[PDB]
RNA sequence: CUUGAGUGCAGAAGAGGAAAGUGGAAUUCCAUGUGUAGCGGUGAAAUGCGCAGAGAUAUGGAGGAACACCAGUGGCGAAGGCGACUUUCUGGUCUGUAACUGACGCUGAUGUGCGAAAGCGUGGGGAUCAAACAGGAUUAGAUACCCUGGUAGUCCACGCCGUAAACGAUGAGUGCUAAGUGUUAGGGGGUUUCCCGCCCCUUAGUGCUGCAGCUAACGCAUUAAGCACUCCGCCUGGGGAGUA
């Protein structure tokens, strides 16, 4: 309860984020391949997640964010 | 030219199935000037599930590819299977350059149905 | 759907006094408010489950604070049905 | 009433007067209708992660309205697909 | 919509026909009328040379502008009326001028809707405009193959073409038959699909309503005596004997191709999906 | 009269629903450039594709359907179900609050309506996947598994049927009775310079181990199969038969 990371890397992220505005919080939520890092290894919390999924999408169609980088 | 493209930098592309592996030897664009199959070889069926057909065909195209000429090339990786990783062993033994590989193994997002069998 | 402004005007005449806002002449009368919109909606979108059973659920107690407000008294309930004509 | 922002994307190999009429003529068809052209700017130049309709590079355009629901997508939408230099274009309201 | 209706007697059960929802008034302008008599299909001289024409019933033709060609005036529309020598209903248009001109009708137009004929005219439904101009991915009726005559293409009911793409000159264009066209940059055509959808769900019914268009019958060939018909004769009933099951003419029907391959738009035809 | 119920006021969240709009990968079909003799498949084979230059490789085009990571015993909803994103419309829920009406409530026969997938009509669409079917192989034989193709159909819209292991095989509602432990949205307080960090408490659903107790046993154990009340539905040996 929990034996992933830490609790609360949320200290620097809140309330309501990002859009897309903010690289300074995206690069650090996601791989280098394109994926995304799930909530075993970030330590973020719940609801989190459930943001910060929906702003890398919306990053996407804006194209500021690859589907994906592999080359 | 324009069949005799001599390059120091081309690209490889290479297949390994369960059953079968092919590998080929291009360009940067890429055109294609060689490829090698474990049936073309000889072997049948069961002898092309073989990490020994990675080798035999690596070479049995680069020497091909050498023969126009070619120092450096790529390397893209399909095909879930055995000679994956083989092939670039026995490559580097012909004495190539290769400076990158790249494992591209496509995957969708659920473009279709793959068979439920089984 | 409604909005906290049309709701919270219209109860300012059908209140039965001042601070209040049960009394239930101010319940049927925005159910009846939500009750026309969202029919509108419906018939504009013919299909779905969440309208439906949403009014049924409002009309189902419209009838009910009704059969309350029968009994309760008698002039408020003729009065409100000629009020805001529903209820044949 | 309630706040949109929305974004818009045109290609680079427009001549900058273009863009400059098109930019004007367009927080237009966002103002025309009663809904408030607010807060323009331009986050101008970028290179994409990808490319999207052949080019890997171009321009960005960020404006904001409040607004009710009912004068700026309505007409943006028509004007965007069809025109041939807005590439893209997405439009929200506030939330991050 | 179709409404069907009751079964009473025997010829009706099978019954059905259009509603008439689209329509304002019932008589029309006087003035852009034109009269029409008939021939039943048949020459200069007399004789029969199409079959199964005439017997029907009367009627007048109705002028149309399918140039669209004044240009930039915008026009309004007062009123929708009916046509029968087309499927498609008819709108009429006061332009801005007080000139009054009679337009097949899109699907979803609005009486009191405005609509245009001009370069300059954005697009919506009904404007009239080159193809050059078009955004690909749209849907137009009334396409011109010619600069200047008067469009021949996607004029009956229902939907139409599709714009896949476009070079500088020529211009592809999709149809409905889903066969493929190069076509002029500069072509006058418009957007919007056709009025009317369900004219062919029409269950014309019985005998007579064919009559009342008019046409008349045909007769099959497997029947007559073998002079006027190769099927024909034959004691009893008659399997055709023949392979290649001929027109009365000769010169089969059933998988031929009679397109004449020295026709100069050869080039223009690529893809050949429905004929 | 306010404690049940409902209305408020300030808030929290959500794959809750309907319609429209947008985008990337991938499969496929075709076209073009590159280039030769195999591809593909199996446990082993064969049938098929291929010198008309396949497959492989690169470019770009069309076209339908589904949406990698995220996703978790996580959430939502009355169930069936709902996972790309954005807008429009819109249903209910939980907390705190407590002014506000002052028992308006629970259950629910007969009726009314929503209801997986398959199925049916009418009309559109047709990329995969794939009943029926053909061929190959195995096999004593194989109209079966295996393999190569492959239509309806899957898909959309308006309608219709109206069922399931529709399962937790546990009706709805209320109330009382040991703990421990995680999880999800919230709320109060102490510590902290600031809790955002730590801790203690409290509500609502959510999972596991567990007593009292029950149960024939397995097992359930505050999300009861315990202690009780109300209301409804249902069973009376098995086959015959969910048949006539
Ligand atoms: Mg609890």
């Amino acid at each position: 309860g929990r034996r992933r990371k830490k609790v609360c890397y949320f200290t620097a992220n809140g309330i309501t984020h990002i859009d897309y505005k903010d690289t300074e919080l995206l690069k650090r939520f996601i791989s280098e391949r394109g994926k995304i890092l799930p909530r075993r290894v970030t330590g973020t919390s719940a609801k989190y997640q459930r943001m910060l999924t929906t702003a890398i999408k919306r990053s996407r169609h804006m194209a500021l964010l690859p589907y994906v980088k592999e080359e | 030219r324009r069949v005799k493209k001599n390059i120091e930098n081309g690209v490889a592309h290479i297949r390994s199935t369960f059953n079968n592996t092919i590998v080929t030897i291009t360009d940067e664009f890429g055109n294609a000037l060689s490829w090698s199959s474990a049936g073309a070889l000889g072997f049948k069926g069961s002898k092309k599930s073989t990490p020994f057909a990675a080798q035999m065909a690596s070479e049995t195209a680069s020497k091909s590819a050498m023969e126009h000429g070619l120092k450096t090339v790529e390397v893209t990786v399909k095909g879930p299977g055995p000679g994956r990783e083989s092939a670039i062993r026995a490559l580097q033994s012909a004495g190539l350059e290769v400076t990158a590989i790249r494992d591209v193994t496509p995957v969708p997002h659920n473009g279709c149905r793959p068979p439920k069998r089984r | 759907a409604i909005s906290q402004e049309r709701k919270n005007e219209i109860i300012k005449e059908y209140r039965v006094h001042e601070t209040d806002t049960g009394s239930p002449e101010v319940q049927i009368a925005v159910l009846t408010a939500e009750i026309n919109a969202v029919n509108e909606h419906l018939r504009t979108h013919k299909k779905d489950h969440h309208s439906r059973r949403g009014l049924l659920k409002m009309v189902g107690r419209r009838r009910h604070l009704l059969n309350y407000l029968r009994s309760k008294d008698i002039q408020r309930y003729r009065e409100l049905i000629k009020s805001l004509g529903i209820r044949r | 009433m309630r706040t949109y922002e929305v974004m818009y994307i045109v290609r680079p190999n427009i001549e900058e007067d273009a863009k400059k009429a098109l930019v004007e003529r367009f927080n237009g068809i966002l103002a025309t209708e009663g809904a408030e052209v607010l807060e323009a700017k331009d986050w101008g130049k970028r290179r994409l992660a990808y490319e999207i309709n052949d080019f890997k590079d171009g321009f960005y355009n960020i404006v904001r309205v409040k607004s009710d629901n009912n004068k700026a997508t309505d007409e943006f939408q028509r004007l965007a697909k069809i025109s041939d230099d807005i590439i893209r274009y997405m439009v929200i309201r506030e939330d991050e | 919509a179709i409404k069907k209706y009751k079964p009473i007697t025997n010829g009706r059960r099978n019954m059905t026909s259009l509603d008439f929802a689209e329509i304002t008034k019932t008589t029309p302008e006087k003035s852009l009328l034109k009269p029409l008599p008939k021939k039943a299909g048949r020459n200069n001289q007399g004789k029969l040379t199409v079959r199964h024409h005439g017997g029907g019933h009367k009627r007048q033709y109705r002028v149309i502008d399918f140039k669209r060609n004044k240009d930039g005036i915008n026009a309004k529309v007062d009123s929708i009326q009916y046509d029968p020598n087309r499927s498609a209903n008819i709108a009429l248009v006061v332009y801005a001028d007080g000139e009054k001109r009679y337009i097949i009708a899109p699907k979803g137009l609005e009486v009191g809707q405005i609509v245009e004929s001009g370069a300059e005219a954005d697009i919506k439904v009904g404007n009239a405009l080159p193809l050059q101009n078009i955004p690909v991915g749209t849907v137009v009726h009334n396409i011109e193959l010619k600069p200047g005559k008067g469009g021949q293409i996607a004029r009956s009911a229902g939907a139409s073409a599709q714009v896949l793409g476009k070079e500088g000159k020529y211009v592809l264009i999709r149809l409905r038959s889903g066969e493929v066209r190069m076509i002029l940059s500069t072509c006058r055509a418009t957007i919007g699909q056709v009025g009317n959808l369900q004219h062919e769900l029409v269950n014309v019914g019985k005998a007579g309503r064919s009559r009342w268009k008019g046409i008349r019958p045909t007769v099959r060939g497997s029947v007559m005596n073998p002079n006027d018909h190769p099927h024909g004769g034959g004691e009893g009933r008659a399997p055709i004997g023949r392979p290649s099951p001929m027109s009365p003419w000769g010169k089969p029907t059933l998988g031929k191709k009679t397109r004449r391959g020295k026709k100069s738009s050869d080039k223009l035809i690529v893809r050949g999906r429905k004929k």
